[PDB]
RNA sequence: CCGAUAACGAACGAGACUCUGGCAUGCUAACUAGUUACGCGACCCCCGAGCGGUCGGCGUCCCCCAACUUCUUAGAGGGACAAGUGGCGUUCAGCCACCCGAGAUUGAGCAAUAACAGGUCUGUGAUGCCCUUAGAUGUCCGGGGCUGCACGCGCGCUACACUGACUGGCUCAGCGUGUGCCUACCCUACGCCGGCAGGCGCGGGUAACCCGUUGAACCCCAUUCGUGAUGGGGAUCGGGGAUUGCAAUUAUUCCCCAUGAACGAGGAAUUCCCAGUAAGUGCGGGUCAUAAGCUUGCGUUGAUUAAGUCCCUGCCCUUUGUACACACCGCC
């Protein structure tokens, strides 16, 4: 999970962005889960331009 | 102070005293007749609209809610 | 032919829409076709208010989502024929259309 | 000159005492055909002095609950009281506003947080803009009480209220709890 | 009260005041007009908010020498 | 006419059909990299457009 | 004799509530929608409505001919809306047909006693939340 | 110096018309008027005995200001507040029997008959009674 | 005219089997008879053509007796037949209306004959508890403690 | 049962006759506007449809 | 934010942003919106007015057979920025008052790093693991139950009355909805019958076209009542009648006639709130074949007090002490 994210936000950073952040969550190494964030650049996250700014999936 | 126990018709020793004092102050309305010769009050609104027609008590008002009579100018 | 068309264009963007309302009667005027101005009808908003969790426990938090629906209405009332002057209608996604003639 | 209610022209009362002169609305600037503007009086300190004090009382005489928003019904109890003081009287209604105003406001009270012997601890005298909004609600809820189970209307309960009030007999409710307020003040000095 | 000025605006009109001084007055109209055609400022009340603050920069640059 | 629909439920439908065919564009073309759809709706026929990444598959 | 051509409409607004005013040279003539001022609703409040003719006098009135509609609102806001829209279509009618000097000193009557008259009341009303009854109260809270 | 019943008092007019039904012995009157409540959200019956002059005195002066109302649109006007006792408050229509009588022996009476639409209003003759009792009572509130 | 008390006024008459009131009024005075509600007195009134406006102990005799004959017998005087109590009886179909204790009798009696089949209705009602179906989870504990 | 009984009991109305047309739940329906859609799966496909967060 | 400054250059959040309200007699338009003007009517006048007054009566996109956008609608634009003056302020950042101004603080949406064993596996063809899987924990069908009552608590509705209730008349709103893929179930003008709930036929509306000028409530104006558990209050309960549904009993809902219970402003405590606000007051939506005391929005009437404080309950920044780190509900 480490490395995966690290190829897809190197990838899309690549390509052309101000900024990506990418959150994988769920149960990883032990039974107890957790939530591993790995941001980079610009990101805003209020108001109406995070309408247009910003591809959420 | 437990029941009024107020007249709801007129008797000889009430209607005298309705007939000679009760036009000679300022303020005459249906609820101070009423607390004062201890009469009902719907008897006092109809017995001052009576003095209305017999011409001694003027009316000012005439409200549903307030209506309010005068004694006679003096002088 | 004699003919007379109500036009109706409904939406749910200005943007786009006073666009094909700009172009299509712009292209009128060089047809010289007589055409009423546009008939901003009001906009009837769609309002749902809906709890926002999904399950019922929290402070009582809704969320409410508006949908606005423009139409406007443009006539164009030329004295002779309409139809085979303008068989172009130059739309783009998002516009909903309707001809109508003057008899329905 | 003004002719409120038709009638009780205001360039005859007066405000015999400096310190509420410029506080009461009783002057020909703020002298009004009807006690009756939504002049947004609760916009800023400082802008319910030049609101009518007629306005004012009428303003104060809906409470309880069931009178909270009425306020047609509160001016024509209130045009009925004035006429009514008039008639008992015989001198302007709102110079008996003005007497029973100036007479019913408390001059001093008490106010504290800590200990306190019988109410409050310390005595502290009384603003004037606090002496006219406290002799209003005091007038009102004296009428309000005497009025609340017996046949007299708020009209005419309204009225021995204020007139009581302009002469001073301590049957007033606003000058009752006025004298009550002042040796609670006298104690806690 | 509440009417400080942020970074956005307060660094903008200080960029374009020293650069555009001779273009620029007094006046918050006139400025908040010369502002349009130098500075894409996508929004209305962004731009006559910097243009209130030029006039008042211009107010004490006219006097005395101002850090721009 | 009373055939036809009212506009305020005719476009709740037409957002529907875009839902819908955004989930069924997405399930049956995971693997192939779909991004989104677009929709080009005349009166006389509509056309649906299947943005993706990889073409090929 | 027979000048026509001599009309101005002025409207006020309060609370929701819209009245239009036609003011036109004529004889003294005051009605709002079809009935004279007079024989109006609310009775209690018809000073109000006779404050605007009583600060001007009947002189400014005389060649004065007004009909007022009202389309909207509530009882009082109805009153409001009608008493701002007489002064403002009287205003308006010295501003346009006769020198401003006359309107002048019509003006500063009406802005004076109450400004109501001449600029309407911006507040309509206020949104209610999902929090309470109310638009700022809240529903009652219990801990136990 | 013409007198219009939109010139004058509305309630004063209601009563003047209801006495001048009550005079002339022409209005179709029903058998159940002592009996039947005015509105099913009202609990009582009225004091005055002769309410049903006051109905139609009150739909004449209805129907001078607009037309075109039948059954369900005059039971509106005359429609009030039921407390429907522990419940909250509502808006209830009044009786539609009885509208529907006083506007059936108005025609009786010829001063309302229907449109070629739904819904009736007033006949030339009927215009001008109603504002004949205008003139009177104007002259009357004057003098 | 507000005049004084008439010298044959009975300040408590004496009706059937009950006392009402002769200083209210006669359309609110009736109503103290078990069964004669506020709109039952104001339409027997009405067609025994007595005056509302005097109050009901300056009835005559004869005016009294006549209501309750009238009351008595609501079917032979134009009184409507969704008008009554005991509309389309239990146990023989007519259409009656009582208006003294044999109310509480007749009361009585459709109590013993709910019970008698024992209906749902019936054992509620010897039990003490709602019949109508309301929820009994919080509300009717004043009588219980 | 056979084919007399197994869907025999009216279903022509109520909750029990309306389902979601996503999550197939008889549960939080939106039948406004001819939804017909679940209360949680309307908030998920809201942007798609049209419906947006204004205020 | 200004200023100092071992920091400089930044990033998110706040702000900015979007929507909403308030001014635009400025622009574009409007037979699915109207206003003026004109011509027919209809009535009151007539002493005579005569351009008298009134009409939601009819006409002038029944396209040559009026104009106009003020009212209404909705787009493009403006307008407000601490802009001007005075005082205060390091005279910087900004603050206070005032003139002119529609507005000198309109309400919301969005909303950071990090976290909680907070809630949802009863939202899902989101789902791991475990369990059941044919006498099924799948599924269908019938009935009952989720309503059940010595009791406690929470959210609310109704009232305790005369600033009221009853009766009659008068007279003004704005959100928004309305005929369905499956899916059957629309919003209703008008006429007639009945007292009411209701019923029968004509219609209209897939809607600024019809409902609908949403003739709302409150309130206002008159009547009766008259300080009593009364004409306040309608709880409980009997009988009868309709509607929806296949099914109304444990009463679905509604109507009518019957009874008239507590309740006379409520202890300790406790909730919410600053201007179109509380409160009064009704109306739409969601739920719905039947339906609101719920909730979500809208409208009418409209205030009192306050422009402050850290006393109580808490929050932020700095300093400080700590034997706390599951973090004072700690440790001991
Ligand atoms: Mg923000
Ligand atoms: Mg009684």
């Amino acid at each position: 999970v480490r490395r995966a994210c690290y190829g897809v936000l190197r990838f899309i950073m690549e390509s052309g962005a101000k900024g990506c952040e990418v959150v994988v969550s769920g149960k990883l190494r032990g039974q107890r889960a957790k939530s591993m964030k790995f941001v980079d650049g610009l990101m805003i996250h209020s108001g109406d331009p995070v309408n247009y700014y910003v591809d959420t999936a | 102070r437990d029941k009024l126990n107020n007249l709801v018709l007129f008797d000889k020793a009430t209607y005298d005293k309705l007939c000679k004092e009760v036009p000679n102050y300022k303020l005459i309305t249906p609820a101070v007749v009423s607390e004062r010769l201890k009469i009902r009050g719907s008897l006092a609104r109809a017995a001052l609209q009576e003095l209305l027609s017999k011409g001694l008590i003027k009316l000012v008002s005439k409200h549903r809610a307030q209506v309010i009579y005068t004694r006679n100018t003096k002088g | 032919a004699i003919h007379r068309i109500r036009i109706t264009l409904t939406s749910r963007n200005v943007k786009s829409l006073e666009k094909v309302c700009a172009d299509l009667i712009r292209g009128a005027k060089e047809k010289n076709l007589k055409v009423k101005g546009p008939v901003r009808m009001p906009t009837k908003t769609l309002r749902i208010t809906t709890r926002k969790t999904p399950c019922g426990e929290g402070s009582k938090t809704w969320d409410r989502f508006q949908m606005r629906i423009h139409k406007r209405l443009i006539d164009l009332h030329s004295p002779s024929e309409i139809v085979k002057q303008i068989t172009s209608i130059s739309i783009e996604p998002g516009v909903e259309v309707e001809v109508t003639i003057a008899d329905a | 000159d003004i002719k409120l209610f038709g009638k009780w022209s205001t360039d005859d009362v007066q405000i015999n005492d400096i310190s509420l002169q410029d506080y009461i609305a009783v002057k020909e600037k703020y002298a009004k055909y009807l006690p009756h503007s939504a002049g947004r009086y609760a916009a800023k300190r400082f802008r319910k002095a030049q609101c009518p004090i007629v306005e004012r009382l009428t303003n104060s005489m809906m409470m309880h609950g069931r009178n909270n928003g009425k306020k047609l019904m509160t001016v024509r109890i209130v045009k009925h009281a004035f006429e009514i003081i008039h008639l008992l009287t015989g001198e302007n209604p709102l110079q008996v506003l003005v007497n029973a105003i100036i007479n019913s406001g408390p001059r001093e009270d008490s106010t504290r947080i800590g200990r306190a012997g019988t109410v409050r601890r310390q005595a502290v005298d009384v603003s004037p803009l606090r002496r006219v909004n406290q002799a209003i609600w005091l007038l009102c809820t004296g009428a309000r009480e005497a009025a609340f189970r017996n046949i007299k209307t708020i009209a005419e309960c309204l009225a021995d209220e204020l007139i009581n009030a302009a002469k001073g007999s301590s049957n007033s409710y606003a000058i009752k709890k006025k004298d009550e307020l002042e040796r609670v003040a006298k104690s806690n000095r | 009260m509440g009417r400080v000025r942020t970074k956005t605006v307060k660094k903008a009109a200080r960029v374009i005041i020293e650069k555009y001084y001779t273009r620029l007055g007094n006046d918050f109209h006139t400025n908040k007009r010369v502002c349009e055609e130098i500075a894409i400022i996508p929004s209305k009340k962004l731009r006559n908010k910097i243009a209130g603050y030029v006039t008042h920069l211009m107010k004490r640059i006219q006097r005395g020498p101002v850090r721009g | 006419m009373a055939v036809q629909i009212s506009k305020k439920r005719k476009f709740v439908a037409d957002g529907i059909f875009k839902a819908e065919l955004n989930e069924f564009l997405t399930r049956e073309l995971a693997e192939d990299g779909y991004s989104g759809v677009e929709v080009r709706v005349t009166p006389t026929r509509t056309e649906i457009i299947i943005l993706a990444t990889r073409t090929q598959n | 004799s027979k000048g026509p051509l001599q009309s101005v409409q002025v409207f006020g607004r309060k609370k929701t509530a819209t009245a239009v005013a036609h003011c036109k040279r004529g004889n003294g003539l005051i009605k709002v929608n079809g009935r004279p001022l007079e024989m109006i609703e609310p009775r209690t409040l018809q000073y109000k409505l006779l404050e605007p003719v009583l600060l001007l006098g009947k002189e400014r009135f005389a060649g004065v001919d007004i009909r007022v509609r009202v389309k909207g609102g509530g009882h009082v806001a109805q009153i409001y809306a009608i008493r701002q829209s007489i002064s403002k279509a009287l205003v308006a009618y010295y501003q346009k047909y006769v020198d401003e000097a006359s309107k002048k000193e019509i003006k500063d009557i009406l802005i004076q006693y109450d400004r109501t008259l001449l600029v309407a009341d911006p507040r309509r009303c206020e949104s209610k939340k999902f929090g309470g009854p109310g638009a700022r109260a809240r529903y009652q809270k219990s801990y136990r | 110096p013409g007198v219009t019943v939109k010139d004058v008092n509305q309630q004063e007019f209601v009563r003047a018309l209801a006495a001048f039904l009550k005079k002339s012995g022409k209005l179709k009157v029903p058998e159940w008027v002592d009996t039947v409540k005015l509105a099913k959200h009202k609990e009582l019956a009225p004091y005055d005995e002769n309410w049903f002059y006051t109905r139609a005195a009150s739909t004449a002066r209805h129907l001078y200001l607009r037309g075109g109302a039948g059954v369900g649109s005059m039971t509106k006007i005359y429609g009030g507040r039921q407390r429907n006792g522990v419940m909250p408050s509502h808006f209830s229509r009044g009786s539609k029997s009885v509208a529907r009588r006083v506007l059936q022996a108005l025609e009786g009476l010829k001063m309302v008959e229907k449109d070629q639409d739904g819904g009736r209003k007033l006949t030339p003759q009927g215009q001008r009674d109603l504002d004949r009792i205008a003139g009177q009572v104007a002259a009357a509130n004057k003098k | 005219m507000s005049l004084v008390i008439p010298e044959k006024f009975q300040h408590i008459l004496r009706v059937l089997n009950t006392n009402i009131d002769g200083r209210r009024k006669i359309a609110f005075a009736i109503t103290a008879i078990k069964g004669v509600g506020r709109r039952y007195a104001h339409v027997v009134l009405r067609k025994a053509d007595i005056d509302l406006t005097k109050r009901a102990g300056e009835l005559t005799e004869d005016e009294v007796e006549r209501v309750i004959t009238i009351m008595q017998n609501p079917r032979q005087y134009k009184i409507p037949d969704w008008f009554l109590n005991r509309q389309k009886d239990v146990k023989d179909g007519k259409y009656s209306q009582v208006l003294a204790n044999g109310l509480d009798n007749k009361l009585r009696e459709d109590l013993e004959r709910l019970k008698k089949i024992r209906a749902h209705r019936g054992l509620r009602h010897f039990w003490g508890l709602r019949v109508r179906g309301q929820h009994t989870k919080t509300t009717g504990r004043r009588g219980r403690t | 049962g056979h084919q007399q009984l197994y869907w025999s009991h009216p279903r022509k109305f109520g909750q029990g006759s309306r389902s979601c047309r996503v999550c197939s739940n008889r549960h939080g329906l939106i039948r406004k506007y001819g939804l017909n859609m679940c209360r949680q799966c309307f908030r998920q496909y809201a942007k798609d449809i049209g419906f947006i967060k204004l205020d």
